[PDB]
């Protein structure tokens, strides 16, 4: 939803994610992607536990 | 700079994982931050990480604290008082780690009483080391003398109270040292006869 | 016991530490750093040329 | 090249001067006073650095 609001397509590849769109992504969007990916793999750590 | 990122990124991740640990474990600040630094160095330099060298080694547990931990150690030798550093031999190499540190009489009498036989302390020659442990908090597992690489054990506060038991003569050889009178000040004498 | 379990989970998280070295944000940062350093080296190359 | 031969062994960190470095050593022994040269046993050979 954040990417759609910013105007970029979130292309999942697994536990790794990135954004497709014209030019580089905004810094705020990059930080959001960073936090969401880290949280998802922390949930993966909770999966292991 | 790629290596530095493979370190800053790791720390930024690990801060969020570590935060609940510090919130619930306030007394283990140093160990958790050291583990964080070790993980960061592993991410940056690629050095191997030993699981056995970085693990909390349980020394003793508590159940209800009633009765208190009453540790009677009649054979007051250094390995059985202060603990043992048993090593693992890999390819002829003597190695040790935190998980290979073994409890002694002191390490399981904390928050309770350590009962010793004074004549036992005299016979085994651990009275001096025991006095040092009681005064300066210098408790450290004994290291056998053909292992060069040991462990730098930090001084540990002693929350136990030692109650020596022995024949009066067994204390005549101990009251000569003024430090005995400095440490042990309650003389619970048993009268040899009752009315 | 809770500390031992948490430490075991943290030790298992070395795999995800390796994984975050191929995250989209990480790959983007590495590519940007490589592009900047190659830009400097190309400036030096053009001066020599 | 052996790295272990060419690292600077940090001994202690500097102090502001107040409080000054106050080292109390009630256990006066040579290893704890003058320092220790521990060794590594490689295949029955003791090596130091």
């Amino acid at each position: 939803r954040e990417a759609q609001e910013a105007g970029f397509a979130l292309s999942t590849n697994g536990e790794r994610l990135e954004l497709t769109g014209p030019g580089p992504v905004p810094a705020e969007l990059s930080a959001r992607l960073e936090e969401v990916t880290l949280g998802s793999l922390a949930a993966s750590a909770e999966l292991e536990v | 700079a790629l290596r530095r990122l493979r370190r800053d990124w790791a720390l930024h991740y690990l801060n969020n994982r570590f935060e609940p640990l510090f919130q619930r474990f306030p007394q283990a600040r140093a160990y958790l931050e050291a583990l964080r630094a070790r993980l960061a160095r592993y991410a940056e330099t690629g050095e191997p990480l030993d699981p056995a060298q970085w693990r909390p080694n349980l020394l003793t547990s508590s159940s209800s604290g009633t009765p208190p931990p009453i540790v009677y150690e009649p054979y007051a030798t250094a390995p059985r008082l202060f603990g043992r550093l048993d090593y693992l031999v890999d390819r002829g190499v003597w190695s040790t780690n935190v998980s290979l540190i073994r409890p002694g009489a002191v390490h399981r009498a904390q928050g309770g009483y350590l009962i010793l036989d004074a004549l036992s302390l005299k016979r085994e020659g651990t009275w001096e080391a025991f006095k040092r442990a009681l005064r300066n908090g210098q408790v450290e597992p004994v290291t056998e003398p053909q292992a060069p690489a040991g462990l730098e054990v930090e001084p540990f506060p002693i929350q136990m109270q030692v109650i020596l038991v022995g024949t009066p003569e067994a204390f005549e050889g101990l009251e000569e040292d003024p430090a005995f009178s400095e440490l042990f000040r309650i003389r619970a004498e048993f009268s040899p006869t009752l009315p | 016991i809770h500390l031992a379990e948490a430490v075991e989970g943290l030790l298992l998280e070395v795999n995800r530490l390796d994984e975050l070295f191929r995250q989209g944000s990480f790959l983007r940062e590495k590519t940007q750093l490589e592009a900047r350093f190659k830009e400097a080296r190309e400036q030096q190359l053009e001066a020599l040329r």
